[PDB]
């Protein structure tokens, strides 16, 4: 069940699709990868399945040295992202495949498939072939499928992307529930930025074949490591703002927002390699812009887009010496024009730094549950 | 399910096929004008002005009453001699079928030094002149009869045997179609637990059932109409084939059309009827729904 | 290995099998010695492929001329019959079943072309070639024909183009001189030049194969036919009130038609050459013998003189008999599978118009002439 | 799952039968049955035996078959090409010399034999045809060589005559018998009939050289020709005449003769167009046909579907020869119907250019079915969705058939054309039958004509042109446009 | 090009799957498909695309029927939800594709082709054949086919569900600056949230083959017509609970809990709804709510907590802004505002909210 990667390398030919990449995944951990579309998160998969081969490097599953076992001998099950359900089969024949070659008793397979079948809301369309059925469901059956057969390490390439958000919610605590009754290593590829979240024990960011960070889901979206981190987790994306270093504490740096005024401001933030002049670049959430009048440093622009969600509203603003809009969140339905005046507080506490290298500086402020 | 349309474009289609039809099929009336024709005669009007039925009495088993009073029986057992090209093709199709199947699927999901080398062998070595061969298999089933008797001369052992020699073609052909079937079915298998057995037989098979079909009905029609190997082992009248045995209508100076010709009238029959039945298997969209991309 | 104590016998399908088989118990009665007839596909063919290792049949029956070739090959052993067998049957006969002047086969029957007519169409058949532009002419007026038979292969036309002096090789006094090719000479060169005239002056197509001109005579489209004794079951299906007589002359001379002597050889790697010939002398080449065989399907002329002198009862026979005495013997030299494409293609041309008379023979010889050179 | 032990009880006792028919085989004499026998038993019980040749399983049993029934032919055809294996030459040299040992010439006397009864022992009455005199032996017993002597007699013997049935039961240990007359004349029993003065022909001396007994010329085994001759060598050789190999002399052979040169080339492009025409149309047509009969929207295809293939059903043969009776020129209904409609009769036998077509819309129809057969199944393998897409980018039938169906057929059906190339250019048959090549290349030394395959001008050099049957210039020809067909496979 | 389906049904057999379905969708409109996995979006979208035969009703586009008329003439495009890729052609010709059917101008391909491919992010990508992609990567090549063909009326399946959520964001962008540009209608199935409140002009919830609803995204949020479309639209669901007099303008309810308090709602065995965002921290209300927690997920922007309440079955899901840490098994107190609450009848049926939002 321990799936640990060292040095693992893929290439197709020239084309590097994983480099050096390094992880460690103990046994009952549920280990969730995100990152870009087509940035190598299936390739990862495949190779720990045994579908495709690792140019270098070794993968160590259970503790054993898996790089040349063939698919079935490696205690791995997989919901494949293009599902690849059996086309000639029933539901319930695909459910139930993966025992009958094993040497299960037909009431343990009809009993386990009826229960996993209930679960998975499949229950009446457990006679149909995957061409009499919606995306939504041949997901969910290529999702029983594999809970059926009950692995040592779970793989779930993108399962739930195909569903309703009140589905993709009870699917969520199923799968959640799974993970902690069985207490099995669960590697699970998500874009959806709620189940990252929710669902993982420890995260890993992806970056075009490198693996840019690790870490508890908290620790991700309070302390990006880089730029790249720092853009991906959390929708909507980071606002950054280009800004100037005027002086530096070991315990903080000053810097100089790009608009007319040259605001000032000091951030809880590292100021290791950090000289003044050079360009950095300010990272602030969405989330974490204050509105304007309880503010020390304020920000203010013309309203470009906005997005009435029900529960927020999402307002872009073009603020002056600011080539991007800066996205602002809002509780509740706010009543906002295109071209309207709007001002946004920014709270320094809450201010990312990143050097020209794109490394950030570790924020030294304490936020809230992080270990 | 889907939304069809002018529909002149089925009119025109329908009458371009039937004038295709009356075309093709006009060299064949002309056959069953001379299983029909009185006396023996290869050309005549296409409804015959003499119309005779002991041609096809004589094939059928039936005696015939002639003109000064004698009773002609039967000279040959065609029916049996039906028999037989049905056992002996039939088996064979198994056999061929069974072959390159198992065979191609090695060549398709399967890697193994000298691959490349063996498939363009199998296509190369299979498109020689086959002139010096009949001198050649004589010897090997005159030999190979003494120690397994089953398979030697006189036998539809041995004929069968003899047939299984051909599939160069056809594993190309599986080995084509399999690979138009998406991995990753299995793959899916695989990680199952299934062993490359299991895969080829419950999942791959299934899904390559139009080909088979195809294979079997391309067998069976070779093997029914085939004449110098068969003539060359088959000794024993009541062990010809109908394409053997029709060649006794042959001869230095004139042949028995109309035997000949309803003896060529049923061995298109058993093919009519195999080809019929394999539509059952020639479905459409048997991936359907499998794979997303 | 062929078995020992027992005989072996090949025939084709189409001759009295059943019969032979009769005549092969009444030898067994008499020996103790089991017979078995069997009558394979491509007989001809089968046969060198297995008696050439020792095996095949004791006794094959096929037409004379492929026997020369077996001979050759080896495969044939030489027969001993004495001078009062040898009077039993036509001398001719002998002359055919002979390799390197030493007998190889027995003769059994004599297969030829004759001329069938239609006796309601044309009461008086023709004793000339030179007649049929005139009969023609007054049988056209009527809707009908004169003269239709196969000029696609040259078997049928040649009788006429040998009528005059054409010859396959020449037949010194018991050899075939291989360098000595008679399709070029005068004769066969007269005779060709009166077929294609028949064609020129609208009496004959020269596109007419064998199934065509046996329609139109059973179907009383022509009044009269070139053909052998195997039509002649398919004309009396037909109704048809027929005769079968000499071939016409040309230029006085009498058509020479090809002459196929059915042969019955024996294996030469048989241990059963005593019982074989024993059977064939005394068993089948007999009134009662042959009669057995041709009650179950017609032998035509054969070459027992006693059986010859009472099947010509029936004018038909006496008629294949009369032409194959008048005819040439068909060379079992292997030679001739060059004639046969030579002057087939030959006729074909002259036919047609694609070449004269005097240059499609002449080259039809240097074809065979220097296919029998290198 | 079966026992694991199961399978090497499996595996012992199939490496017992093989061992077991080895042996059985290196007795009496089959050898090179051995040495084929063994390697490929060992290859497949290796195969089979550890688990790491797992991918060859599926493909030995295969590869058995084309070996044995494919490969093995080839082979032999190739073997054959060294030699002059032939109508002349078809006896291996022990055949043929074993031949030459049973001629035997009459050298004496001939007598009309009897036997008889003499109380439970034989005896035996001979009759000389030619002077009237008889003569009888001792009493008798059979079984062995021995020599009676025969006396001069007026009498009859006092046994009644044996059977033709007690002769031929007891005809091995008369032929044994060695009569001598009074005169001092060996004579032997001939035939059921005769006693006489047969004697063998020839005499097998040591060295190995053949003496006649009635000329008295001596001849040797000429291993170059592969025919005994008189001498050193003589101008007479005889017949039968063994099987020799004869290194390159029919390879060489087609290098070596100009005027079987002389069409070549201008045939080779005929069988090329020929083949690539009806490789090109059989195709065209069978795939049409397939999509078509799939076609959902008709409503009769499932009868359609099989009235198309029966071309392919009536035996190729008969068809053929009706289709040159339709072809007829003058009569022959295609040209009756020809002359109604449009008034004109082409030539489709005298004229090159017709004839040619004639056959390719015979290959055509022959042919056709097949190409629709596969096409058949290969469609079924495109999926739907395909087609699903194509209506959402606005493509109709004709565009959906040349950017879709017609180029994912193309792969699969690559190397049935190719092979499909491999046939027609082989066709041999169809022309035999259907034209016989005809009409005349006008002025052929060797005899060629415009619809004569290259297959097809050959072999009526190896089997017609009057010298015999010879199949080593047959295999060599083969094995040469094998070569030709493979530097065309390029 | 102007679009509508008239009482519209579809049935497999006897398996009814779109039941007397009725949409009017004018001329360069942006309409939105929502409903739960399997209620018939696709099946809907394809009998519009005629890939789908129509059992009874009508099918307007551009003012004339179009149920006989095959798809390839129906003057549409479509995004597949599975993609449904050309195997044998490359990125840059799948894409292509529906160009060289419909006059196939050289220059003009080549450069649409490269403009839509840049936006796509598919630039790199054009030389490669479908099996050489990424799931994402195959769905923008199927996003693409359809945009370079400019079709009159647009049909997207779920096509941004294989998307990282910055990327998504770009494309819906994207989407827009193409609608806005062409005024051409599109008729977009999706189960983002989000991509349905920001895209849509008109959202149509569906439901096991009827129409639940159709309206203006924050009409449906608000002002939702019965039961299912409350716990559909807003993510994660609206709250439930089983209720119990009435005024002339307004009606008043009891609370299934110990206390049995009485609260008047503005409003036209009854069913009480409140939405996670609406309710309120405990001290600020009249109406107190108390119980155990559940369950804590922290999502980094917000804390969502899961209350148990004694006497109540279903969980009480509360969204609070930024990271709260409370503990599973805690006692948690929330505030109800009874003008942001909602009103289901015994059957389903809402009884109109009366109170006027922004
Ligand atoms: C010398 C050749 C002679 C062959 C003629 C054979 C004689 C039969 C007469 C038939 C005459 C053809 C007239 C065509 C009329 C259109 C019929 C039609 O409209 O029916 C179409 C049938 O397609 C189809 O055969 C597609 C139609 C094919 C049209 C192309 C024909 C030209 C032939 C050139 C092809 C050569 C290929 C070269 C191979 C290397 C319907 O197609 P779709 O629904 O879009 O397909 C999708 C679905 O089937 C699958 O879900
Ligand atoms: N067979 C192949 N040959 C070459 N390159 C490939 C192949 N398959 C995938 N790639 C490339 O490898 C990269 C990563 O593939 P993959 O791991 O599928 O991406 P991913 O992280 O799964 N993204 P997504 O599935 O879109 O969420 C992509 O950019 C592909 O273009
Ligand atoms: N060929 C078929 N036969 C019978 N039922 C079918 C068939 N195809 C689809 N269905 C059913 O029709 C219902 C709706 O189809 P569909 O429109 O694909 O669902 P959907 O709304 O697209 N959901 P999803 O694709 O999961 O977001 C599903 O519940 C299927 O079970
Ligand atoms: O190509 C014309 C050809 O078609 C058929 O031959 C087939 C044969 O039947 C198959 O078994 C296989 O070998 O392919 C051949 C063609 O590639 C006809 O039987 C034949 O007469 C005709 O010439
Ligand atoms: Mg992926
Ligand atoms: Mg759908």
């Amino acid at each position: 069940a321990s799936v640990q990667l060292q040095n693992v390398t893929k290439a197709w030919g020239e084309v590097v699709v994983s480099k050096d990449i390094n992880l460690d995944i103990h046994e009952g951990e549920f280990v969730v990868f995100v990152g870009p579309s087509g940035c190598g998160k299936s390739t990862l998969l495949r190779m720990i399945a045994g579908l495709e081969t690792i140019t270098s490097g070794d993968l160590f599953i259970g503790e054993k040295r898996m790089n040349d076992t063939p698919p079935a001998e490696r205690g791995v099950g997989m919901v494949f992202q293009s599902y690849a359900l059996y086309p000639h089969l029933s539901v319930a024949e695909n459910m139930s495949f993966g025992l009958k070659l094993a040497g299960a008793k037909k009431e343990v397979i009809n009993q386990r498939v009826n229960q996993v079948a209930e679960v998975l809301q499949l229950a009446h369309l457990l006679d149909r072939k995957p061409k009499a059925l919606s995306g939504g469901q041949r997901q969910r059956v290529a999702i029983g499928r594999t809970l059926v057969a009950e692995p040592s390490v779970f793989l779930l390439d993108e399962p739930l992307s195909n569903l309703d958000a009140a589905l993709r919610v009870q699917m969520r605590i199923e799968i959640s529930r799974l993970h902690k009754r069985l207490g099995r290593t669960m590697i699970y590829v998500t874009h959806d930025q709620v189940e990252a979240m929710t669902l993982a024990d420890k995260i890993v960011v992806l970056d075009a074949g490198r693996v840019a960070q690790v870490g508890k889901p908290l620790e991700l979206y309070h302390y990006p490591a880089d730029r790249f981190v720092a853009g991906f987790i959390g929708s909507p994306k980071m606002n950054f703002l280009p800004v100037k270093v005027t002086a530096t504490a070991i315990d903080q740096v000053q810097v100089e927002l790009p608009m007319p005024n040259r605001q000032q401001v000091w951030l809880p933030v590292e100021s290791r390699d950090v000289q003044v002049g050079a360009n950095m670049s300010l990272g602030i959430r969405p989330e974490h812009l204050l509105p304007s009048d309880i503010a020390d440093v304020i920000l203010e622009g013309e309203v470009q887009v906005v997005e009435q969600l029900g529960n927020e509203t999402q307002i872009h603003i073009q603020i002056p010496s600011i080539r991007q809009n800066l996205v602002y969140r809002q509780n509740d339905v706010v009543l906002v024009e295109e071209g309207a005046t709007f001002a946004i507080g920014l709270p320094p506490e809450r201010c990312h730094l990143f050097r020209e290298d794109g490394t950030a500086c570790r924020r030294l402020h304490k936020e809230p549950g992080v270990a | 399910a889907m939304v069809q349309p002018q529909k002149a474009r089925l009119f025109i289609t329908h009458l371009l096929l039937l004038l295709f039809i009356a075309a093709i099929m006009f060299p064949l009336l002309m056959v069953v004008a001379i299983s029909l024709r009185q006396g023996n005669f290869a050309t005549g009007s296409l409804i015959p002005e003499q119309i005779s039925w002991d041609h096809w009495k004589l094939a059928l088993g039936f005696s015939v009453e002639q003109a000064d009073g004698r009773i002609t029986p039967p000279p040959f057992p065609v029916l049996l001699w039906l028999w037989n090209s049905v056992k002996v093709a039939g088996i064979s199709a198994i056999g061929i079928v069974a072959l390159s199947t198992t065979c191609a699927y090695a060549f398709a999901r399967m890697r193994f030094p000298g691959k490349a080398t063996l498939l363009k062998g199998m296509l190369i070595f299979q498109m020689f002149p086959a002139v010096l061969s009949l001198v050649a298999l004589y010897a090997l089933f005159d030999r190979l009869g003494e120690y397994i008797p089953f398979i030697g001369l006189n036998t539809h052992g041995g004929v069968i045997f003899a047939y299984l020699g051909g599939i160069a073609l056809h594993v190309w052909t599986i080995k084509g179609y399999f690979e138009t079937i998406d991995s990753s079915l299995e793959e899916a298998a695989a990680l199952d637990g299934a062993t490359p057995w299991q895969a080829f037989r419950l999942v791959l098979l299934p899904l390559s059932v139009p080909i088979l079909a195809v294979v079997f009905i391309l067998s069976f029609i070779a093997a029914i109409t085939e004449v110098p190997v068969a003539s060359l082992l088959l000794r024993d009248v009541n062990s010809y084939t109908l394409a053997v045995g029709m060649q006794q209508y042959l001869n230095p100076q004139n042949y028995l059309w109309g035997d000949f010709a309803a003896a060529a009238v049923m061995s298109a029959l058993p093919i009519t009827i195999v080809f019929l039945l394999a539509q059952r298997w020639l479905v459409n969209g048997l991936t359907a729904g499998g794979v997303k991309g | 290995k062929i078995e020992e104590g027992k005989l072996v016998i090949w025939i084709n399908g189409d001759k009295g099998y059943n019969g032979l088989a009769e005549v092969g118990k009444k030898f067994e009665k008499d020996t103790g010695i089991k017979v078995t007839v069997e009558h394979p596909d491509k007989l001809e063919e089968k046969f060198p492929q297995v008696a050439a290792t020792g095996d095949g049949p004791d006794i094959i029956f096929w037409a004379h001329d492929r026997f020369g070739g077996y001979a050759q090959s080896g495969l044939l052993a030489e027969i001993t019959p004495d001078k009062a067998f040898q009077d039993k049957l036509y001398p001719f006969t002998w002359d055919a079943v002979r390799y390197n002047g030493k007998l190889i086969a027995y003769p059994i029957a004599v297969e030829a072309l004759s001329l069938i007519y239609n006796k309601d169409l044309l009461p008086n058949p023709p004793k000339t070639w030179e007649e049929i532009p005139a009969l023609d002419k007054e049988l056209k007026a009527k809707g009908k024909s004169a003269l239709m038979f196969n000029l696609q292969e040259p078997y049928f036309t040649w009788p006429l183009i040998a009528a005059d002096g054409g010859y396959a090789f020449k037949y010194e006094n018991g050899k075939y001189d291989i360098k000595d090719v008679g399709v070029d000479n005068a004769g066969a060169k007269a005779g060709l030049t009166f077929l294609v005239d028949l064609i020129k002056n609208k009496h004959m197509n020269a596109d007419t194969d064998y199934s065509i001109a046996e329609a139109a005579f059973n179907k009383g489209e022509t009044a009269m036919t070139i053909n052998g004794p195997w039509a002649w079951s398919n004309i009396d299906t037909s109704k048809v009130n027929y005769g079968v007589t000499v071939l016409p002359t040309f230029k006085g001379q009498p058509s020479k038609p090809f002459v196929g002597v059915l042969s019955a050889g024996i294996n030469a790697a048989s241990p059963n050459k005593e019982l074989a010939k024993e059977f064939l002398e005394n068993y089948l080449l007999t009134d009662e013998g042959l009669e057995a065989v041709n009650k179950d399907k017609p032998l035509g002329a054969v070459a027992l003189k006693s059986y010859e002198e009472e099947l010509a009862k029936d004018p038909r026979i006496a008629a294949t008999m009369e032409n194959a005495q008048k005819g040439e013997i068909m060379p079992n030299i292997p030679q001739m599978s060059a004639f046969w494409y030579a002057v087939r293609t030959a006729v074909i041309n002259a036919a047609s118009g694609r070449q004269t008379v005097d240059e499609a023979l002449k080259d039809a010889q240097t074809r065979i002439t220097k296919a029998s050179a290198s | 799952w079966q026992s694991d032990a199961l399978k090497w009880s499996v595996l012992g006792l199939l490496g017992l039968l093989v061992g077991y028919l080895v042996v059985l085989m290196y007795a009496q004499g089959e050898y090179l049955f051995a040495i084929t026998t063994l390697i490929l038993s060992s290859a497949g019980l290796y195969i089979f035996a550890n688990r790491k040749a797992y991918a060859w399983r599926y493909v030995y049993p295969g590869m058995a078959g084309m070996g044995l029934f494919v490969l093995f032919p080839l082979v032999c055809t190739i073997a054959i090409a060294f030699t002059n294996y032939s109508s002349t030459n078809q006896l291996t040299f022990e055949r043929a010399q074993e031949v030459l040992l049973d001629r035997s010439w009459q050298a004496g006397k001939t007598y009309n034999f009897g036997l008889y009864p003499a109380g439970d022992e034989w005896q035996l009455a001979l009759s000389d045809g030619e002077t009237g005199k008889n003569y009888l032996s001792d009493a008798f017993k059979f079984g062995g060589e021995q020599k009676l002597q025969l006396k001069e007699t007026t009498a009859q013997p006092e046994g009644e005559r044996a059977n033709l049935r007690v002769i031929t039961q007891n005809r091995q240990a008369l032929s044994d018998i060695t009569a001598i007359l009074p005169d001092g004349n060996k004579v032997m029993m001939s035939s059921l009939r005769q006693f006489s003065g047969t004697q063998p022909l020839y005499t097998l001396d040591g060295d190995g050289t053949l003496t006649n007994n009635q000329s008295g010329v001596k001849y040797r085994p000429n291993n170059q020709i592969g025919f005994y001759q008189s001498i050193n060598w003589g101008d007479e050789k005889l017949s039968p005449g063994y099987t020799v190999t004869t290194g390159w002399k029919n390879f060489t052979r087609v290098f070596t003769d100009e005027g079987i040169q002389k069409p070549f080339l201008a045939i080779f492009v005929w069988t090329v167009v020929f083949s690539l025409i009806t490789v090109f149309l059989t195709v065209a047509v069978g795939m049409v046909l397939a999509c078509l009969v799939q076609w959902e929207a008709l409503r009769g295809k499932a009868v359609y579907r099989v009235l198309l293939i029966l071309p392919y059903a009536v035996p190729s043969f008969i068809s053929i020869l009706i289709f040159k009776g339709l072809f007829n020129q003058s009569f022959g209904e295609i040209n009756m119907m020809l002359s109604a409609l449009f008034g004109v009769k082409p030539a489709w036998f005298s004229d090159p250019t017709t004839a040619r077509t004639m056959l390719i819309i015979v290959n055509t129809w022959l042919g056709y079915p097949y190409m629709m057969i596969l096409c058949m199944g290969l469609l079924k393998a495109i999926p739907d969705d395909l087609y699903e897409a194509s209506a959402m980018d606005g493509a109709g039938p004709f565009q959906n058939f040349f950017k879709i169906t017609l180029p994912l057929l193309i792969k699969p059906l690559t190397p049935l054309m190719i092979a499909s190339f491999a046939f027609n250019f082989n066709n041999f048959v169809l022309i035999q039958l259907l034209t016989n090549g005809g009409p005349d290349r006008l002025g052929t030394t060797t005899p060629a004509g415009y619809t004569d395959l290259l297959v097809n001008y050959t072999y009526r050099i190896a089997f017609e042109g009057g010298g015999g049957q010879d199949f080593g210039l047959a295999a060599a020809i083969a094995t040469l446009i094998f070569l030709l067909v493979g530097a065309l496979a390029i």
